[PDB]
């Protein structure tokens, strides 16, 4: 299958640096255009450069022109952009692209994409708390629980329950800016009131910019 | 509407 | 300044869809406007609606 | 440079609906439009190249057209994983633009929240910081109001809310109000109270707890 | 891969810039490295980012 894989996207000071890297597999960026598009609340969905690895033109978006480079290394499928002198408005979701692959004249693969998150802030790691069900936090037989994932930057975190093999009835909801500049979320997921005390119940917390990694196990209050 | 990072949706 | 003009869509089979429209009050207007002519194209004749001063709009296909 | 405009910004429909959204090039662009769906957590996804090419592997029962510079997606029977924003895309030019969305919602039901209510976990008051949480699970419309009370005193600006796009099976909201005290001031208090307004309610539904029972 | 001397001399007033950070002088020479179609306008972004941080 064709993908492409975003890496390189992170926290960077106003005036700093940062690369990323497009890594192709499934077909050969020498036959194709590769694009960088970039996605941000200011500009939605905004183009940032191409290039042709075949010939090695490239063009770049007016207001990138100079700061980033674009460029590909064919013996490694993978494209690359340097972004220097990055301001407020570079954060954004980074999306690596292909154009022209297999004949269709559009962007038919898109990475996942990785965030670039521009500010003076400094990385903090999360606290986890459990949300304990209780007999406040059930009714007709089922019972919530989860997860408070508090204080921490930037973004992103990701929640899992019982390492991926809980889905049904997981709601992880957007993070929320505190006044202190920090993010914090929460996960809950609903289940058989039968199952509290039996079944155990994890989120599993990753948060990448700080290395945090933290399985908590939620159990019902002692008293 | 306003695009969300968070989500990567349109917030209306 | 932004405003956001909130449109029923009111088929004539009964269905009804809720759309919105936002800009300058003269850009949104002429926006809902277009959005009805063009589905009026497929869906018939349109007539159109202001409560509120122009901000709520019914628009009625004639089927 | 080009710019498309995308209408509506928002549009609802039933599932089995069929909805049409707009797309205007401020120039020719030829067809060289192309269109994408963009689910919650996702990357843009092809649906339509070339104004009206359906991209292998999409439902039959999308379908793009171009009068002039005028360009439409049509989905002919709305489905509930159709929930997502959708862009339009010209390359005619460099540098190739996108219009700002349209984002699409399913209509269904009105389903009244279930309404829970979590105390500050102990581990988190051992470190002076209290957070209690308000959760409101599977409703729809959107719209609701959530408001906290302490010791029946009406709180306002310590507290914020979170809110899930719709569900993948059942098209349902589900929303976090979180209150945020010092331990201090949450000690000085005893009754914490949620109370929820919602259309499928036929009353103000409120949840408490007392701080310290169990 | 090898310079002409236009190249070469974007090169060194980037080298030679005391404003910049280490990281940010090696940012714009590996853009120069990166695409050398570019090299005014890399150069151009140097100087400004230079003179902002006098």
């Amino acid at each position: 299958e064709v993908q492409l894989v975003e890496s390189g996207g992170g926290l960077v000071q106003p005036g700093g640096s940062l690369r990323l890297s497009c890594a192709a597999s499934g077909f050969n960026i020498k036959d194709t255009y590769i694009h960088w598009v970039r996605q941000s609340p200011g500009k939605g969905l905004e183009w940032v450069a191409r290039i042709y690895p075949t010939n090695g033109y490239t063009r770049y978006a007016d207001s990138v022109k100079g700061r980033f480079t674009i460029s590909a290394d064919t013996s490694k499928n993978t494209a690359y952009l340097q972004m220097n002198s990055l301001r407020a408005e570079d954060t954004a979701i980074y999306y690596c692209s292909r154009w022209g692959g297999d004949g269709f004249y559009a962007m038919d693969y898109w990475g996942q994409g990785t965030l670039v998150t521009v500010s003076s802030a400094s990385t903090k790691g999360p606290s986890v708390f459990p949300l304990a069900p209780s007999s406040k936090s059930t009714s007709g037989g089922t019972a919530a629980l989860g997860c408070l994932v508090k204080d921490y930057f930037p973004e992103p975190v990701t929640v899992s329950w019982n390492s991926g093999a809980l889905t049904s009835g997981v709601h992880t909801f957007p993070c929320v800016l505190q006044s202190s500049g920090l993010y914090s979320l929460s996960s809950v997921v609903t289940v058989p009131s039968s199952s509290l005390g039996t079944q155990t119940y994890i989120c599993n917390v990753n948060h990448k910019p700080s290395n945090t990694k933290v399985d908590k196990k939620v159990e019902p209050k002692s008293c | 509407c306003q695009f969300d990072l968070s989500t990567r949706r349109l917030k209306c | 300044s932004e405003v956001t003009i909130k449109v029923n869509l009111i088929f004539a089979d009964g269905k009804i869809q809720t759309a919105e429209f936002k800009g300058t009050f003269e850009e949104a207007t002429a926006e809902a406007y277009r959005y009805a002519a063009l589905l009026a194209k497929v869906n018939g004749e349109y007539t159109a609606d202001l409560e509120d001063g122009g901000n709520h709009m019914n628009i009625k296909f004639a089927g | 440079d080009i710019q498309m405009t995308q209408s509506p910004i928002l549009l609802s429909a039933s599932v089995g609906d069929r909805v049409t959204i707009t797309c205007r090039a401020s120039q020719d662009v030829n067809t060289a439009v192309a269109w994408y769906q963009q689910r919650t957590n996702g990357s843009p996804r092809l649906l339509i190249y070339s104004a009206s090419f359906l991209y292998s592997g999409v439902p039959s029962r999308f379908s793009g057209s171009r009068s002039g510079t005028d360009f439409t997606l049509t989905i002919s029977s709305l489905q509930p994983e159709d929930e997502a924003d959708y862009y339009c895309q010209q390359h005619y030019t460099t540098p190739p633009t996108f219009g700002a969305g349209t984002k699409v919602e399913i209509k269904r039901t009105v389903a009244a929240p279930s309404v829970f209510i979590f105390p500050p976990s102990d581990e988190q008051l051992k470190s002076g910081t209290a957070s209690v949480v308000c959760l409101l699970n599977n409703f729809y419309p959107r719209e609701a109001k959530v408001q906290w009370k302490v010791d029946n005193a009406l709180q306002s600006g310590n507290s914020q809310e979170s809110v899930t796009e719709q569900d993948s099976k059942d098209s349902t909201y589900s929303l976090s109000s979180t209150l945020t005290l010092s331990k201090a001031d949450y000690e000085k208090h005893k009754v914490y109270a949620c109370e929820v307004t919602h259309q499928g309610l036929s009353s103000p539904v409120t949840k408490s707890f007392n701080r310290g029972e169990c | 891969g090898s310079y002409n001397k236009d190249q070469q001399s974007a090169f060194y007033e980037i080298l030679n810039m005391p404003n910049l950070n280490e990281a940010q002088r090696n940012g714009f020479i590996q853009s120069l490295k990166d695409d050398p179609s570019q090299s005014t306008n890399v150069l151009g972004e140097a100087k400004k980012l230079n003179e902002s941080q006098a």
